[PDB]
């Protein structure tokens, strides 16, 4: 699992492979991790998977209580603050890592989760176990306010670190740009392996399977 | 502290075809979950009829690719003669038990022809027990490995379907892409593969690429 | 056996009828970094090099066997020369010996060498994992400058002296970053043609400004 | 983990490391350890940054209340005993040693260990694991009412020497100096860090 | 320790120090020996003591076990150390195989330790 | 280990128009089996099943529990569940225990009650939920039924290839596998019917 | 360790079991009855850990008395079973998780008789035979061979010795003491309790 | 893993499954357990499979060196007394070896069984492996002292059948071994799948 | 745990030991005779670990056989603990302890039959009777009630009856088959092996 | 446990603590931890003190031996050399860890660090479990090129440091100083230690 975001002048971008494992198996290539909590704000996991799920819904839930509400925006700090909170309930027991960034009134705020409750603000970061290869791509190559089409690419050549470089992370990345205007999503935006064919297929006519007995409910 | 020994994965499959031998392993060599080199080969050309893989930790099966090399150079210039492919078998199976206090962890596979000129298979374990199939497996994917050839080779489990004796193309076709398969699903194995193949004129190797990641 | 001046990450890579190595001088003692002047590389013959890490003490040991067994063949005057692969080859067996008698040297060395106009480099470890790779790093640099490397390689596998070594000025910039066990002083060795030729300490240039970005 | 207070009439300088190592692997090569309690009552994050953190609000949520009943700025001492009492309530759960500084209209600058639940007052307290390298150090250069910009650069001096000696803490220096008009904020940039003997 | 060869080749290929101990054979006691049909047989001479000895020590027909005895003539200094470690072979051999001794198994083990002390250095 | 203890694996597939589900019916403790009468796939009204596996112990109490919370949602709305809405039911039920957790990797399968949808997932301990299109292997020889899944799978199988291919596979697959076996039940959702078909399978 | 079995018939459940209760390296009595009478057409056995058997079967046994009360009818076997698992299940997350390997036997009036199946992991199988304790290892075999569906009730009492008499024969321990009784369409019925002769 | 073998007067019947698994997962399913010694004698396999492999190759070389040194073709009781010694040479250094012994001589068709730390035990009815309980009852259900030759087998295959049908670790195809004066012949090898319809019905 | 037990007489020496090897849950030989002969008028009986018992046996008993072809008689019946003793004492602090529990009788013209206790601690003691494992709580017992300097040999064997009943009646492990045997004088007599139909 | 080294021109000088420790009980007070490995030549001892003056005779002989022989003192390398190779061979049944410095009539003052059983030269070594909190003093106090006199303040201040923070290290100094003229010997009392901010 490797996750990482960015933030560019007119607001945030958060990358993420779609690879799920077992430690030994790819559970699925195409499944998701980047997650809805609110219209401007976004989050995705890492560690343990179900962890992030519902941790997410449950602050999502208390989201859009809070919004109507109030009938004002979402305050990105707000979500973070949700979170580690509710982490620290369970004294970091719990394995999932998060990563919280979206558009407010002021301006792009881009935070990182840590299981135990620890938080930090900064441009970029990067999570799970090929996070240390994600994250020396942008450590060189990352300048200040960056523009939009130059913080796509990063995240196109940053990911490839972390899909290249480390064996539990792979499949396609999906970019996932926010700006003031509203909500953007993207999948599929690059694919790093092109060997997807096979020379061999297996189709089986009817009645080759030896089946025993059978029985018929209709509807 | 100190472990005598890591799993650095890696996957070997060898199939004996009638009258020939087909070895393929990828090059991946990783530690854990972190990668080492992309081009990493296993099988290890001995004569001209012996090629032998050895998936486990890399660092033992020099030592053994050494120790071997040297008894077979050694059985040569006292002997007159090479070694079968069911002689070096016997033999490193009496060479992993003089370690057997200190097992050497590696799956080892011989390949090559035999003294009749067919393909012959010998599976090896960390505690150097052996036994001759016509189609073998080792690693970590050796386990997602099996249903795929109990199909092709093994024609279980289907309804009166003819058994038809396994051909190269088949093979070919077979052998990649049980490993296409395994080296998406499996982080272990990918980024190339290599094929060995030995006939009775000689070795034919050949390499052909794999997903990146 | 015990916690002895653990050393640090060791980078290399090959270029056009060379290799280049660097290393830190920083030896470091436990969580402490103490020593922060040591000579990690040597020089073997004209055409071989060594460099290592973890243990730098068992380092010195089996740093003095090499010295001795070079004065061999140069006592002799027989018009050959070690190979980068012979000592390679030399390296992994002398230190797998230790594994099976289980008392290992504990350190992680890359070898460097120049063989008529084909450059090797090779890489060790304790426990005896052994293989030749264009780009070779050690401990967490195989996490971090490993995939910045073969992010280049991809777009330019043949590099000569130029791009090699400012390459690897950048990669270590990044040792400072995310590795806490890094320093400011490093070597570079480069073997080329007219033998092993060891530049002094040097330094790198960093930016900080992404301190002055989280107020933003 | 580096951290470094050191009193003066005038005030407090208050410095911290920006590296947050998890293991031998760095969390953040900059991050803040400075999160204010009060207005003007600010704390070092030391030992385990999740919980510091988190004992960090549960301060300022109290401190709000507090601090509107008296309609007044709670006073240092009073923030200390905060800490403390929730620190050694959880000490076992809690591993997390803050160092509490900050200043007051009446006792003036005030910086008060709380490691392991305790409570104590000194004229300059350091924290962490790369604040045992420079125990001698400081000692020798310390005077009592040094003037507040060397007692900045004393500060700056220490920590830049202990992230030199010290594998788990580095990055870039942060000073946190509090006066009665306001409170400093200062971060010295890597190419910045004082020179000290290299060899 | 002593190291030396003893017995060595002479011009004509016989040995001096073999000949002279089969010498020292013919010059001991007359023994005899037969293979019976169901039994076994084995006979000595015995010098004629005048009214001392007690035949306790005397006597030169041995038992190596149950199964095998045997008798010896010549010097009465070797023939105790050869009865004493087949006697041992003959319960090591009960001891590695449960069967009993072979008469041609412990015979051969025997001879063969004569062959080793020809050859041997010192010996 | 507590996983792999009781044994038992399931596996689901879905075609174009239909899906189907299967599973093995050994039953047993370690090394001895015992019966093949335990179910692991279990009726959960008008095209919705699902599928359980894992550690028989919580299988047969979240099946009862299933039912439960399904037969009040039944009755409170005039219209029966939707599969969608059932996935986040299981990992529900799975998730209030999670400090003391159930040991089970539920699967569901089915078609959309308004025409011809289906759908299906997968769980686990912490319960995550996961959507594909193609197919679910679940169980002890999950890393075989891999496999088979990711050769035999087709962009759209009618039903006649939907019983073909994932008959196959568990066939296959359970070969390799000492704790799962003794016969594989089939169960495949028609648009106007619902059939069931035991398979003979190896007896091991 | 103590042993259990059961077979179920078309009509009929017959249900056999050792008496002997053991401690240490002794056999503290041979007389202990397993077998207990839950209802009139209803019976069950249990075997586990000494003090847990007796101890968990009367809560069992006792509540289905009070729905016997209520409504006037027993419960039915497959009633029975659902009811003692989802309660057996309850008693592991609590402190004292109790080890229970029980058989039950009953007569329905529309299915006849039932055999179900649990273990201390109250997982409940329908089958019509099982076993328990060490006794399943050298046992069970024995029945797939000589056993059918059909089988007339006086067939399962001869092969049933056929897999008793096993145990001393081989099995380490003695267990001679044994019990038999049986449910039919009249309800519960005793058999002569099997001994051996020695 | 399963291994049987018993001794009666017409000679001794060894039947073993051919499914040798690391753990949970099986290795391969057609794993040769039974090792060939001389004509006459017959080794087995249990536990540590590179054990057996080993040991009864070596006691293979000492059957050979006392035939050619003795050429008294050494009697099945002294095999394992020859194959007792060696294994308590390395006795607590972690070999685990189960197996058996089999072969005829002048007093019979011997059978012997061979435990880790020496044990040799000679009778007429043995068994070993992960699921030898499930053979020891059925197999345990009526004897004939004379066996005929066919229903013996029958008594064979039928113990394994429902042997390797409880037990998961057992299992792969029968491998059937009958013994006699000269020499052993391999009855059958058989799968053991197929075999249940038969019973089943 | 295997079940050894022994009596000493005035002119005799009664020894019984169980038959059956056992392991796990089964019993591998049931009539497996753990009754070794050193000599003629000297047997051995252990119990312990499997391994143990056969192979250390063959130590004392080859090596008394030695002696016997030596000095042309046997080792009486108190050089034969001893021999067998200081031999188990000296491996017991080797490589390889031994685990065996001895009861060790013979005949003497002049000491008579005697009986040896040894444990697996190689400490010899002279009772009149013991016995191994843990059927010793069941036994020795009865025996402290119903024994006399003077018993009879034939009410020997009807006296351990009461004890070996015991072992199929309260004690768990069935031991069905138990074998007998007696030394005096005139050598070795074997006697009835007690089962229970 | 306190030791130091610093080299200068004509020679060097080394610093050690009279303290004995094991535990929190002081087993000697007083003691003298320089071993003479020569005239010319010295050690400085630390770690275990029972298994560390075992490796100093052991070494003083095998150098005694090569000294005779050519009738020179041996270089001051060698002397590093044979303590390493004694060191490094036994390590593992030996926790001690020891400091060599002489003075030669060729190569002059030198230091090298036989620590754990490695070799480097340093123009000033620390040593033991006191000298982990001087690391700090020793870089900004220290300055090339020192006499004898002006070392031994560096010397002594460092160690008056030193013995002041450790529990394990104090008592008093005993100083060497090796030149071409000979040998010097300084003991700094407790009362003579010069004396550092305590408050």
């Amino acid at each position: 699992t490797t996750i990482a975001g960015l933030v560019f002048q007119d607001g945030v971008i958060l990358g993420a492979d779609t690879r799920a494992t077992n430690d030994s198996v790819v559970a699925d290539k195409i499944c998701e991790k980047i997650h809805f909590i609110a219209p401007k704000i976004y989050c995705c996991g890492a560690g343990v998977a179900a962890d992030a799920e519902m941790t997410t819904r449950m602050a999502a839930s208390n989201m859009e209580l809070h919004a109507l509400s109030t009938g004002r925006e979402c305050r990105v700090a707000t979500v973070t603050r949700m979170l580690r909170q509710t982490l620290f309930r369970y004294q970091g027991y719990v394995g999932a890592s998060l990563i919280v960034g979206g558009v407010d009134f002021t301006g792009p705020q881009l935070y990182s989760v840590h299981p135990h409750g620890s938080y930090s603000r900064l441009p970029f970061t990067a999570l799970g176990s090929g996070q240390d290869a994600a994250i020396a791509v942008l450590e060189d190559r990352f300048q200040p306010n960056m523009t939009l089409e130059a913080a796509q690419e990063l995240l196109v050549e940053a990911i490839t670190a972390g899909i290249l470089g480390d064996l539990g992370s792979g499949g396609n990345v999906d970019a996932c740009v926010i700006t003031a205007a509203g909500a953007k999503m993207l999948r599929a935006l690059s694919s790093p392996t092109k060997p997807i064919e096979r020379s061999s297929q297996y189709r089986f006519a009817p009645g080759t399977t030896p089946v025993l007995s059978q029985t018929v409910v209709p509807l | 502290r100190f472990s005598p020994y890591a799993f650095n994965g890696g996957t070997v499959l060898a199939i004996a075809g009638e009258d020939f031998s087909i070895v393929a392993s990828d090059t991946r060599l990783s530690e854990g979950f972190s990668i080492h080199t992309r081009d990493s080969p296993k099988c290890y050309k001995l004569t001209d009829k012996t090629v032998i893989g050895c998936s486990g930790f890399h660092g033992d099966c020099l030592t053994l690719t050494k120790i071997i090399e040297a008894r077979l150079k050694m059985y040569k210039h006292s002997n007159n003669k090479a070694m079968t492919t069911g002689a070096i078998a016997a033999m490193l199976s009496t060479i992993l038990y003089s370690r057997r206090f200190f097992p050497y962890y590696v799956y080892n596979i011989i390949g090559g022809l035999d003294e009749e000129g067919k393909g012959a298979v010998y599976s090896f374990d960390p505690v150097g027990s052996y036994q001759r199939d016509s189609f073998k497996a080792g690693g970590s994917a050796s386990a997602m490995l099996q249903p795929l050839l109990d199909n092709q080779v093994g024609f279980k489990n289907m309804q009166n379907v003819e058994h038809v004796p396994l051909s190269l193309d088949r093979a070919m076709r077979l052998v990649k892409d049980v490993f296409i398969s395994a080296a998406e699903r499996d982080v272990y194995t990918g980024d190339a593969l290599k094929v060995c193949i030995v006939t009775k004129e000689g070795i034919r190797g050949e390499t052909v690429p794999l997903r990146k990641d | 056996q015990n916690p002895m001046v653990t050393g640090t990450s060791v980078l290399g890579l090959k270029f056009e009828g060379g290799v280049v190595i660097a290393a830190d001088m920083l030896g470091s003692y436990g969580s402490l970094a103490r020593f922060r002047n040591i000579s990690r590389i040597m020089r073997v013959n004209n055409s071989t090099m060594l460099g290592a890490s973890g243990d730098y003490a068992d380092f010195q040991y089996l740093k003095q066997v090499l010295g001795q067994m070079v004065i061999d063949e140069e006592l002799l005057g027989d018009g050959h020369s070690y190979s980068p692969k012979a000592i390679h080859s030399w390296l992994t067996r002398a230190m797998y010996s230790r594994r099976s008698k289980m008392n290992p040297l504990w350190n992680t060395m890359v070898i460097g060498g120049y063989a008529d106009g084909e450059s090797f480099l090779g890489y060790v470890d304790m426990l005896g994992v052994a293989y030749e790779a264009p780009s070779l790093a050690t401990g967490y640099g195989a996490y971090l400058a490993q995939p910045l490397l073969r992010e280049v390689l991809e777009k330019q596998p043949v590099l000569s002296q130029t791009e090699a070594r400012e390459l690897v000025e950048r990669c270590m910039r990044v040792l400072y970053y995310r590795d806490a066990r890094s320093y400011n002083r490093f070597q570079i060795a480069t073997v080329t043609e007219k033998g092993v030729e060891i530049e002094g300490p040097l330094s790198a240039e960093t930016n900080w400004d992404i301190a002055h970005m989280i107020s933003g | 983990t580096t951290i470094m207070a050191v009193e003066f009439d005038g005030g407090v300088v208050v410095g911290s490391d920006s590296r947050v190592s998890a293991g031998e692997a760095v969390v953040n090569r900059v991050f803040d350890k400075l999160s204010p309690l009060h207005q003007h009552i600010y704390c070092a994050l030391s030992g385990s940054a999740a919980d510091a953190q988190a004992i960090a609000d549960m301060a300022a949520y109290q401190l709000e209340l507090h601090g509107m009943e008296l309609e007044e700025p709670p006073l240092v001492l009073a923030a200390a005993n905060v800490v403390r009492n929730i620190t050694y309530k959880y000490r076992e759960d809690l591993s997390a040693h803050l160092m509490v500084a900050g200043w007051d209209q009446r006792e003036g600058g005030q910086v008060y260990g709380t490691m392991s639940g305790m409570l104590i007052r000194q004229p300059f307290a350091i924290g962490g694991s790369g604040s045992t390298y420079i125990y001698g150090y400081v000692d020798a250069a310390y005077k009592p009412g040094m003037s507040p910009e060397e007692c900045r650069r004393f500060t700056t001096n220490a920590i830049a020497l202990a992230m030199k000696r010290d594998g788990s803490s580095g990055g870039v220096i942060y000073l946190a100096t509090i006066t009665g008009a306001g409170v400093d904020h200062r971060v010295i940039l890597g190419d910045e860090l004082p020179r000290f003997y290299d060899e | 320790s002593y190291d030396r060869a003893i017995t060595v080749f002479s011009p004509d290929g016989h040995l001096f120090q073999v000949e002279y101990a089969q010498e020292a054979v013919k010059k001991g006691s007359t023994a005899v020996g037969v293979r019976g049909k169901d039994i076994v047989v084995l006979g000595v001479e015995k010098k004629s003591v005048a009214k001392l000895q007690d035949e306790r020590t005397v006597r030169k027909i041995c038992a190596l076990d149950d199964n095998v005895c045997m008798a010896f003539a010549g010097l009465t200094a070797d023939a105790r150390i050869v009865i004493n470690r087949a006697r041992v072979e003959c319960q090591s051999h009960r001891l590695t195989v449960e069967d009993p001794v072979t008469v041609e198994y412990i015979t051969r083990y025997i001879a063969s330790l004569k062959q080793r002390y020809t050859q041997s250095n010192g010996r | 280990s507590i996983m792999s203890y009781n044994g038992g694996a399931v596996m689901a597939m879905k075609g174009k128009n239909c899906v189907a589900i299967a599973a093995d019916r050994r039953f047993g403790i370690q090394a001895q089996m015992v019966t093949t009468d335990f179910q692991k796939i279990f009726p959960m009204g008008d095209r919705l099943y699902i599928g359980l596996a894992g550690l028989a112990t919580d299988v047969q109490t979240v099946a009862q529990r299933l039912k439960f919370r399904l037969n009040l949602y039944e009755l409170k709305e005039g219209r029966q569940i939707k599969p969608y809405t059932l996935m986040s039911m299981v990992a529900n039920l799975l998730y209030e225990k999670r400090f003391g957790p159930y040991y089970t990797e539920p699967v569901i399968a089915g078609l959309d009650p308004k025409t011809f949808k289906p759908f299906i997932c997968s769980l686990d301990l912490i319960g995550c939920p996961m959507v594909t299109d193609d197919f679910v292997v679940s169980g002890t020889c999950t890393e075989q039924m891999y496999g088979m899944c990711e050769s035999l799978w087709e962009p759209n199988m009618d039903p006649e290839h939907l019983f073909e291919t994932i008959s196959q596979a568990m066939l296959n697959a359970v070969d390799r596998d000492a704790v799962s076996g003794m016969g594989v039940i089939v169960h495949i959702i028609e648009k106007d019917k619902i059939t069931t078909r035991t398979l003979k399978a190896r007896m091991d | 360790m103590e042993y259990l079995i059961g077979i179920q018939g078309p009509d009929y459940v017959l249900v056999a079991s050792d008496r002997v209760a053991a401690s240490n390296i002794v056999q503290m009595k041979d007389d202990h009855d397993k077998m207990f009478k839950m209802s009139e057409k209803i019976l069950l056995l249990c075997v586990g850990e000494a003090g847990d058997t007796v101890q968990f079967a009367e809560y069992i046994q006792k509540n289905v008395q009070l729905y016997k009360m209520r409504n006037g009818y027993e419960l039915s076997p497959t009633a029975a079973a659902n009811f003692t698992r989802r309660n057996l299940a309850d008693y592991l997350r609590s402190r004292t998780p109790y080890h229970v390997n029980l058989l039950l036997a009953g007569y329905d009036e529309h299915e006849g008789p039932a055999l179900y199946y649990m273990d201390y992991l109250a997982a409940l199988a329908k089958a019509p035979f099982a076993a328990h304790g060490y006794g399943a290892f050298l046992t069970l075999s024995i029945l797939d061979r000589y056993y059918t569906p059909t089988i007339s009730r006086e067939k399962a009492v001869e092969l049933l010795r056929k897999c008793l008499e096993e145990l001393q024969k081989r099995f380490i321990l003695n267990l001679p003491t044994f019990s038999v009784r049986i449910i039919d369409r009249n309800g519960i019925h005793d058999l002569d309790n099997i001994s051996f002769p020695k | 893993t399963t291994t049987l073998a018993f001794k009666f007067q017409h000679g001794v019947i060894v039947a073993v499954d051919s499914r040798a698994s690391a753990g949970n997962y099986i290795a391969t399913l057609k794993v040769n357990k039974v090792i060939e010694i001389n004509p006459y004698l017959l080794g087995t396999m249990s536990g540590c499979a590179a054990d057996c492999l080993y040991w009864e190759r070596l006691l293979a070389k000492e059957c050979r060196l006392y035939y050619l040194r003795n050429g008294e073709r050494i009697s099945v009781s002294a095999a394992s007394k020859l194959l007792s010694n060696m294994m308590c040479q390395y006795r607590g250094m972690g070999l685990s070896m189960g197996s058996m012994i089999c072969g005829w001589d002048k007093k019979g068709p011997g059978l012997y069984y061979v435990d880790e730390n020496g044990t040799r035990l000679s009778g007429n009815m043995f068994s070993t492996g992960s699921g030898n309980s499930h053979a020891y009852g059925v197999m345990d259900s009526g004897y004939r002292p004379d066996l005929s030759i066919e229903e013996a087998y029958d008594l064979g295959r039928r113990a394994i059948v429902h042997a390797t049908h409880r037990d998961s670790y057992s299992g792969g195809v029968v491998n059937m071994y009958h013994m006699k004066e000269d020499g052993w012949v391999k009855v059958e090898s058989t799968d053991v799948s197929d075999l249940m319809h038969q019973y089943r019905e």
